[PDB]
């Protein structure tokens, strides 16, 4: 009985997981670091627990992603470079595929912005790009793609895309939903 | 007052059912749920009894439902192997092994439905039959004693003859009895006939529901889409399920590599050039493709005709029909890969002209087998004439057909995924040319391939299991083996491919097939039930002239004959026949209205 | 015993025992027979 | 150099081509016409002589185009008539007669194909008949010298009996021989069967390419529309038609009341009102419209079944389904619009309503006509069995049928129109309330009532025209009648309406109707072509069993039986039943398409 | 003879109307003034030939249209206070039934405004609800109109309306083209 | 003549031959039974 009745009525109310998931994300929470994971969590504790940064990157599921440390920053609570089980809990249900699409959209925009100014504007899309190509294409290839981006996915003229923009356009993508999901 | 309370209640409702969907953070959504709580506690004293008892059932409602979810993902298999496969190879390799969950599941619905309700009974039946009944079942449950010596011979058992000719497996086991026995009175023909047509309702229901759930309720923004090739190419550029580090390394080398052509053909935007050598090379290979398809249906035709014996005569080209199609639906396809090398274009429509020739090559062979075999049944059976048991004899086919299909996947895995493997580590050092960088290669996962082989299982499982009732129980066991032996296959033998297509990049493309493939299934079967005889000697309709004849007789057994006169009226051709013109007139307006709709998006768009 | 009628019997059940050791066995390892690229390059500069 | 010849070629066809559809001065649409042939005669010497020959014969076929045109307008009928209604009533009133002009044209188009095929090659082998054809056709087309005294007799004659019976308007005057004659060989029943079939194809492809016309060539753009009252209630709000003073201030008052009503609507949107009184009124009201169908049903029935006499034991009282049919359709409507008084709401859904209720009155009385009419011959021709002529008979009935309807639309409109206003007119001063300034009034024009009764008179000729070959040649006429009527009851009783509503404000409302009513129509032909016998005495199907037998047995004298064999299975139910479920499925496919296209243009809306 | 088979040609490319309609409005010319209007015209006598607006107004099928005036200027040549038969005709010709939804949007757009700045303004519009209304509505209840076609007709929300606005809101209008009709 | 075999052709010409006259006179005129709103008012006012 780690968790009690209204902690896990809480989690499936809030969240798209059931009882075994909870346990098993619970699981794979103290899997990944014993010591600093109490057995016992009843009440406040999971607010409270709390892992670095790069022990939670070390997990399989976020150690290839290039946006590892973009998703753990987003999912994050106030406090900066520790997340919590309440956060991880947070992430993986939004990456669940039983999430919405509404959601994906929303939490995926807020990962692909660096600055975090609710724009993707050059220098972002730019950052994004040298990050998920490796740097395997030229300054000139780079500035093409940006330019070809802002032009193609812009309404307002401001050389930057807001939410609704992001949405209206890569919404109707078929590959976002069957890419923007971890199973676990 | 009480337009107040309402407000509150649906608001209070409203936030309940969305704080789950809302991009809000744990402690905010849980601040939010208290807060909800305690609203709805302020206001519980504020209604009459009568909304008090609404919001009762409609919370035991929810708790049972929840209740019920929280047990059915205790009965899930596969999601570990599911998992590790989407990790080390990506989401669109795990699609196959997700729409094979999804088949095996439906398949057992449908094992359920024709076991409870007709393969149960009758054993039950068998097992305390009188010796009334079972004077009137010995000619169709009890082996012959001439021919049970003879029963296993491993000629008779492969064929499924012996004691696998009397089991609850065929057509012609079950009894003619119109009731099993007392203080029960179950209608045993009319059973399998409701349970037939009820697995086919069954069937397109789940269909049906899979591709709404699918598009509707998940991608019904998808509609009309344009351009966006950067967008679609950079934001869903990168595949979240990847943990591998060489799948990764080759995510980013394909995505640079689309980025790069994609550009390169934005650039010069210049198309000009005509080989004649090329469209001579096209040419020659879409005529070769078609003598294929032609030497295809000659050969089915022929291992049909072959086999016009029914006594045992010979059993090792008897069987011939089973290995000769199956071959075909096992080594076709890759000579059409081959034959796709000298027609060199887009590797997206050449992998669309692949699927087009295999499911051209598949409904063909599909065609010409059913004629063939009802060709011969009828010519058999007009030869012939207590009566021979055509249900159980296409049953019989049906099942060896599939068996060997089984048997040929096996033997293809091993060959081209494993010792091929083997083979290739073991042997490019030495070989005349560096096999392992040209093309033998080691194996890519071919997923539509694969899906079609399942979705031509499927439809043979759907034409059989009228004459086969014990079909979808055997095919459970085949797409168990098929699942494990796929995903050992995959993990221990094949590479990722550099990159991957998809043949539309739709949800309901390979569900679409399946339904189309179904209507095609029931085509034949509709036509064996509306216009051939049951056999006088075998199974549950020996009693009547036809197989609906038990279905009529209870209708006209509880409805007036003058009514009855009165409706059998608009089955005429001449009422019949402006029915479908109505439903074409209604097809043309819904076209119609869907060419305007998008006539008006497209000029939107360009004006804004 | 028979040769016709007893002995594709033994024969299968030689046939499933094996199927069935070698399933066993081939359940508790991980054989992953193709090399990675980078072993390929190596092999090739080599 | 060949690429450049291409493009300016191109560029100069679309210019000249949309030179008139631009919104460019006379002058400088003539500039670019002479400079387009400029160019057009440089660039003359510069392709090949092919290209010459090319754009020669395009030269030639949009000349001869443009004569044709040229030529067909000169043949286009009461243009001025429709031009005053149009400017004395509006331009909502004039598409009633716009409506009326191409039901005639549609008319004169099915007479023409069901007299030159028919009437004329039989009247021709009439009149050079030989003593053998004479003899053969003596007892079909001569007026047996027994009943010939009694040929005229105002009740003979009111019943197209006598002189009326023996000629080329009913079906039983045409011979059984298989050819007209000599140097010919004219097959009539065979033209008689094609022509039928001819007639019905045409008009469905006639309405169909209006509806497309009217739709999918002009209003393509006004799929999914949304709110807009103000702009559409201004921009569009005045009749740019309208030429006269008292309509001009009509139309003004309408377009202040307009306004004003929609303002006031839009300030307040408060809606809550529940008074038992009016609910009572509504549903009692609802309650005597349904009791009215079924004494209407009850009356068709009632005279149908009175009229059980083939000899001539009475004829006062044998004309009475044409008598009582006629009063509804011309008597039950008015009553409709006052219980519509009782159910008091908005004007537009009032509208809607009443014409819910009429066409449900239509297809009803319709429905109930055709079963009791084919009970009626199928009782008579079992009780006197030379054989009697069902067709002939059934001819007869929807010919009078139609002739009463036009004489009780004459009366109606010698009534309501003229002697109403009269009335009006010369006792408005004395009455003893205010009729000028009441209820009473003088008249409005019903185009929706009266685009209904040329409907049913059109599905009345649709559903005759089998039995009787020259109804639509006498349909000709009666429209004819019509329109001049109509046109100067319109001219000389009627005033604008004040405020005139539209059911539904589309192009392609009233040719639906009639699209489904043709579907309907063709529904009890179908069924009597495919099911009923012919009869043995009388019309060109006499030496078959089936109407159909005629087509068939050419069909069979150039196709092989084994193939013929082969094509009649797909025929079967089981084969057509999986038909009627793709058709549906497709159904389902299309509209799940427009929903969520309607879905995304909404969502996309409401974001942006 | 009126006119030459060219002249007919040339009038047949440019409008709508066959020789028989450009006969009836010629006769039609004719009839509203004879004197002014030559019986012989070939050759370039069209262009030159003009009446005064007043004229041509008098004609049934303007006489009682509250745009009349609006209608003779917008369809005018350079020439002020005159129109000639070619205006003539291209004026008959954009009202017939047989003339596209898209060329009567943009003659109806034209009328429409007074200034002549392709722009429906709050004057503008103003000025069309006084002509066709006949001044029955309060000043109160004009500017609630002009409030309401501004708010739900504006895009850019320049509080004037393009011609791209007006056609995108009244070409879905089943009653323009209904009424937007001169039968001649 | 006959009194149910002529007199009714009898009837029915002299009905045709009014009714052309009555559709030929009323070709050559322009009836407008119904009076105007302002007719009405002035009317009602007096
Ligand atoms: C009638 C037709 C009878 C045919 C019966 C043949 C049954 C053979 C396949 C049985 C089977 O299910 O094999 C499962 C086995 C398990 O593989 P898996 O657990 O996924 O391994 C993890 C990867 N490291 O996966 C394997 O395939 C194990 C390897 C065995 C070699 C192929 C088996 C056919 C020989
Ligand atoms: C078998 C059934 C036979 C019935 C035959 C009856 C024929 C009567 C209608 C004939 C007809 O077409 O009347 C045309 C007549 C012309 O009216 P119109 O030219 O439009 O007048 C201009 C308006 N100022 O319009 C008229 O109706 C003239 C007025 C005659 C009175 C009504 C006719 C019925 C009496
Ligand atoms: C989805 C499941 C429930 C469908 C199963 C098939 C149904 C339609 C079949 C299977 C068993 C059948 C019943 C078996 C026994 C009897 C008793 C007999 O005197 C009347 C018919 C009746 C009552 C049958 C009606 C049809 C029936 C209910
Ligand atoms: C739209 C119009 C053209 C349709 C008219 C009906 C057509 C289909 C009918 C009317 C006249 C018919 C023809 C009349 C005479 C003959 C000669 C006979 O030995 C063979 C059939 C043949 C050749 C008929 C074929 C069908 C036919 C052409
Ligand atoms: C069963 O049938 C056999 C046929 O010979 C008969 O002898 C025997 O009496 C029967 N027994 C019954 C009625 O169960
Ligand atoms: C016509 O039929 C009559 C029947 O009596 C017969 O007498 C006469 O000879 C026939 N004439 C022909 C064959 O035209
Ligand atoms: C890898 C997960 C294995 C556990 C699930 C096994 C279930 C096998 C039978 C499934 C169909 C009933
Ligand atoms: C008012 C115009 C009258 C001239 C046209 C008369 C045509 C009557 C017959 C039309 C159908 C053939
Ligand atoms: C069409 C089929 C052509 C090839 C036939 C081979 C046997
Ligand atoms: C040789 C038969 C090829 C059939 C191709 C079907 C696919 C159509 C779309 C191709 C692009
Ligand atoms: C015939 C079955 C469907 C084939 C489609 C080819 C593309
Ligand atoms: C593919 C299926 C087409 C219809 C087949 C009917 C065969 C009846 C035996
Ligand atoms: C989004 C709906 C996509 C439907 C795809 C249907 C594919 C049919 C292929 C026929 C072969
Ligand atoms: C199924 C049971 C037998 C499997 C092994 C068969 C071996 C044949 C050689
Ligand atoms: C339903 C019809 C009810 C009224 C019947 C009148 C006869
Ligand atoms: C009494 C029958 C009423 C039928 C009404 C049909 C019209 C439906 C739409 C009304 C709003
Ligand atoms: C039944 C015919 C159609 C009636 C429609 C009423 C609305
Ligand atoms: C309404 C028409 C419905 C079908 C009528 C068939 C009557 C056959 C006689
Ligand atoms: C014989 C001519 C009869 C004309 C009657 C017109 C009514 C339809
Ligand atoms: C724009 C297409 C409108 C189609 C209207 C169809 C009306 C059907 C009425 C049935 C009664
Ligand atoms: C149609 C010819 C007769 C018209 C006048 C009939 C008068 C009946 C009284
Ligand atoms: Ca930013
Ligand atoms: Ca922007
Ligand atoms: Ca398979
Ligand atoms: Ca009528
Ligand atoms: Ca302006
Ligand atoms: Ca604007």
């Amino acid at each position: 009985g780690v968790f009690t009745r209204e902690q896990l009525d809480e989690y499936q109310d809030c969240t798209f997981f059931t009882r075994k998931d909870i346990i098993r994300l619970y699981k794979r929470f103290y899997a990944l670091n014993p010591h600093k994971v109490p057995t016992n969590m009843q009440g406040n504790r999971p607010a409270i627990t709390t892992l670095t940064f790069e022990e939670v990157e070390k997990m399989p599921e976020l150690k290839e992603n290039p946006f590892k440390r973009r998703i753990c920053e987003v999912f994050s609570e106030d406090g900066r470079g520790n997340l919590s089980f309440d956060d991880f809990l947070d992430m993986f249900s939004v990456f669940s595929e039983m999430a919405p699409l509404q959601l994906k959209l929303k939490y995926a925009f807020r990962i692909y912005d660096y600055d975090g100014d609710e724009l993707l504007g050059h220098d972002d899309l730019s950052k994004m790009i040298r990050s998920l190509t490796r740097d395997e294409l030229s300054d000139v290839e780079v500035e093409f793609i940006i330019e070809r981006i802002i032009e193609e996915a812009d309404l307002d003229g401001d050389s930057s895309i807001n939410f609704a923009e992001f949405e209206h356009v890569v919404s109707r993508s078929p590959d976002f939903i069957r890419t923007f999901h971890i199973r676990i | 007052t009480r337009q107040a309370l309402l407000e509150r209640i649906r608001q209070k409702k409203e936030v309940i059912g969305k704080l789950r969907c809302q991009a809000w953070s744990m402690t905010r959504k849980r601040r939010t749920l208290k807060l909800a709580q305690k609203y709805l506690e302020q206001h519980e004293s504020k209604v009459s009894r009568s909304h008090l008892y609404m919001e009762e059932m409609r919370k035991r409602a929810r708790l049972m439902k929840r209740s019920f979810s929280n047990f059915k993902t205790y009965l899930i298999p596969w999601e570990s192997k599911i998992k590790r496969i989407e990790s080390h190879f990506g989401s669109v390799v795990s699609s196959y092994f997700t729409f094979l969950r999804w088949i095996v599941f439906v398949n057992i619905m449908i094992t359920l439905i024709a076991l409870v309700f007709v393969v149960l009974p009758e054993t039950l039946a068998d097992s305390v039959a009188n010796e009334g009944r079972f004077n009137r079942t010995k000619t169709r449950k009890q082996i012959p004693a001439n021919e049970r010596v003879h029963a296993d011979e491993l000629a008779v058992v492969w064929h499924y003859d012996g004691y696998l000719r009397y089991s609850p497996l065929f057509y012609g086991y079950y009894s003619d009895d119109p009731f099993l026995g007392n203080k029960i009175k179950y209608a045993l023909p009319l059973a399998y006939f409701m349970v037939t047509l009820t697995i086919f309702a069954y069937s397109f229901f789940a269909i049906l529901r899979k591709m709404a759930a699918n598009a509707r309720m998940s991608k019904l923004s998808g509609s009309k889409a344009e351009q966006y090739i950067f967008n679609w190419k950079l934001f869903t550029g990168w595949d979240y399920t990847i943990g591998n580090s060489e799948t990764a390394s080759n995510t980013v080398m394909a995505v640079v590599i689309k980025l790069r052509e994609s550009i390169a053909d934005i650039k010069k935007d210049a198309h000009g050039k005509f080989r004649l050598l090329q469209f001579s090379l096209r040419v020659f290979a879409n005529i070769i493709i078609c003598a294929m398809l032609g030497f295809s249906i000659y050969c089915i035709i022929f291992a049909v005709q072959k086999s016009q014996v029914q006594d045992d005569g010979n059993l090792f080209t008897k069987n011939q029909v089973p290995s000769v199609v199956s071959t075909i639906t096992h080594v076709f396809p890759m000579i059409f890969d081959l034959i796709g090398k000298m027609e060199n274009y887009h590797p997206r429509t050449a992998l669309r002209a692949h699927l087009g020739r295999v499911l051209i090559l598949y409904t063909v062979n599909y065609i010409t087998l059913i004629f063939a075999l009802f060709e011969k049944m009828t010519a058999l059976r007009d030869r012939v004439n207590n009566d021979i048991c055509w249900e159980t004899i296409i049953g019989q086919e049906i099942v060896k057909l599939v068996t060997m299909d089984l048997i040929f996947t096996i033997l293809s895995i091993l060959v081209i995924d494993l010792f091929r493997g083997l083979w290739i580590k073991y042997c490019s050092s030495w070989w005349c040319w560096d096999i392992e960088t040209t093309f033998p290669e080691y194996g890519e996962f071919k997923v539509a391939e694969n899906v079609l082989h399942i979705i031509n299982n499927q439809g043979m499982i759907w034409l059989g299991l009228f004459f086969a009732p014990l079909l979808p129980a055997i095919n459970n066991i085949k797409l168990i083996i098929l699942m494990y032996i796929r995903g050992w296959a995959v993990m221990t033998c094949n590479v990722p491919a550099r990159e991957i297509f998809r043949a539309s990049r739709s949800s309901n493309f390979y569900l679409g097939i399946l339904l189309i493939w179904l209507l095609l299934c029931t085509l034949p079967v509709g036509f064996v039930i509306a216009s051939m005889s049951p056999s006088r000697s075998c199974g549950p309709f020996a009693r009547y002239q036809h197989f609906y004849t038990v279905v009529t007789r209870e209708i006209e057994k509880r409805v007036d004959q003058t009514v009855l006169s009165y409706i059998r009226h608009i089955a005429s051709p001449g009422v019949v026949i402006p029915i479908i013109l109505f439903l074409i007139l209604i097809i043309y307006f819904l076209f119609s209205l869907v060419r305007g709709l998008r006539e008006a998006n497209t000029d939107l768009q360009a004006q804004l | 015993v028979a040769p016709g009628l007893r002995l594709w019997m033994l024969i299968a059940l030689v046939g499933g025992v094996l199927l069935i050791m070698i399933v066993i066995v081939c359940c508790f390892m991980r054989i992953r027979i193709p090399r990675t690229k980078r072993q390929i390059d190596l092999i090739a500069a080599k």
